[PDB]
């Protein structure tokens, strides 16, 4: 039994243009536990990624939080690029600022 | 606090 | 009111790789306090909490040393598993396990939790009673009927209505400003055109604590779950929770349409309309 990531890519506090916020990359409901996170700037992965302690819920789904400091903005894109055994190449979500 | 004691399957 | 600990063990066997990995993570309700990374260049409890973080030197020796012992635990465990179901030593598996204990209001024990997984799939858990075992499949009934042979049931609930609950308090009370606050959700309501013709409302509640919290909305006053989206709770980063709800609605239509939001520290529930 395996199963696929759900991808959340958001920010902590509202989106404000030159304001510095948290990037965050929530991946959840996921199995096995084995899966690659990564934070993107313009395609390229950012400077100082950390993530939290892998844990999971009652359903023994795993779920990773991935973070970095970052200062949104109209041109520059950021996104969130996941790898799992049950994805089909890597998956790329790209940040919303209206979600 | 973490529980002590053998657990085996 | 109501409070709770929680332990999350995660064993994954790696061929090649050596010892498996253990992961241990620490929960005050949803405050995660302390962890333990087999995988970490040395080994050992470390505080995410700074309520518990002035714990002295033997909490955190005791505590590396009950960690790295259920680590070796869930080796054998895994190994035993290999051998009921018949499995090869070249394939990866996974041992999960959850247990804690629940505080109520007149500082006894509400309930209780033991339940052990492998591979992402139900294996052993502790019933409701704390007497009795749940074994998931045949290879699960060896291991009920060892813990029957043992008493185990017995005693792990000596350690829920003793020592558990003990150190819940404790914690509850060196952590009063964190644990037994309830940070209410800032919230407001976006709005999103899709077309000419149909727009989205999009109702926001951030930075609430914790996590628990209700969120619908209502067209008329009427509950709508038709062309509606609500996404998993997720986590601010900052011990805080975050979560949205969404609904497809016709362009015209939008002051028809409410969001209500719940959480416990809200003194009332909120009542929510899109503001232009």
């Amino acid at each position: 039994i395996q199963r696929t990531p759900k991808i959340q890519v958001y920010s902590r506090h509202p989106p404000e243009n030159g304001k510095p916020n948290f990037l965050n990359c929530y991946v959840s409901g996921f199995h096995p536990s084995d899966i690659e996170v990564d934070l993107l700037k313009n395609g390229e992965k950012m400077g100082k990624v950390e993530h939290s302690d892998l844990s999971f819920s009652k359903d023994w789904s795993f779920y990773l939080l991935y973070y970095t400091e970052f200062t949104p903005n109209e041109k520059d894109e950021y996104a969130c690029r996941v790898n799992h055994v049950t994805l089909s190449g890597p998956r790329t979500v790209k940040w919303d600022r209206d979600m | 606090f973490q529980w002590m004691g053998y657990e085996l399957w | 009111g109501s409070h709770s600990m929680k332990y999350f063990y995660t064993s994954v066997s790696r061929p090649g790789r050596g010892e498996p990995r253990f992961i241990s993570v620490g929960y005050v309700d949803d405050t995660q306090f302390v962890r333990f990374d087999s995988d970490a260049e040395s080994p050992r409890e470390e505080p995410r909490a700074p309520w518990v973080e002035q714990e002295g030197p033997e909490y955190w020796e005791e505590a590396t040393r009950r960690a790295k012992e259920a680590a070796q635990t869930h080796r054998e465990n895994l190994r035993t598993a290999l051998r009921y179901y018949n499995q090869s030593e070249a394939g990866s598996h996974t041992i999960q396990k959850m247990y804690g204990c629940d505080l109520g209001p007149d500082g006894r024990l509400l309930r209780g939790y033991h339940q052990s997984a492998y591979d992402g799939k139900d294996y052993i858990a502790l019933n409701g009673d704390l007497r009795s075992w749940t074994a998931a499949d045949m290879a699960a009934q060896n291991t009920q009927r060892k813990w029957e042979g043992n008493r185990y049931a017995e005693r792990f609930r000596a350690y829920l209505e003793g020592e558990c609950l003990e150190w819940l308090r404790r914690y509850l009370e060196n952590g009063k400003e964190t644990l037994q606050r309830a940070d209410p959700p800032k919230t407001h309501v976006t709005h999103h055109p899709v077309s000419d013709h149909e727009a989205t409302l999009r109702c926001w509640a951030l930075g609430f604590y914790p996590a628990e919290i209700t969120l619908t909305w209502q067209r008329d006053g009427e509950e709508q779950t038709q062309d509606t989206e609500f996404v998993e709770t997720r986590p601010g980063g900052d011990g805080t929770f975050q979560k949205w709800g969404a609904v497809v609605v016709p362009s015209g239509e939008e002051q028809r349409y409410t969001c209500h939001v719940q959480h416990e520290g809200l003194p009332e529930p909120l009542t929510l309309r899109w503001e232009p």
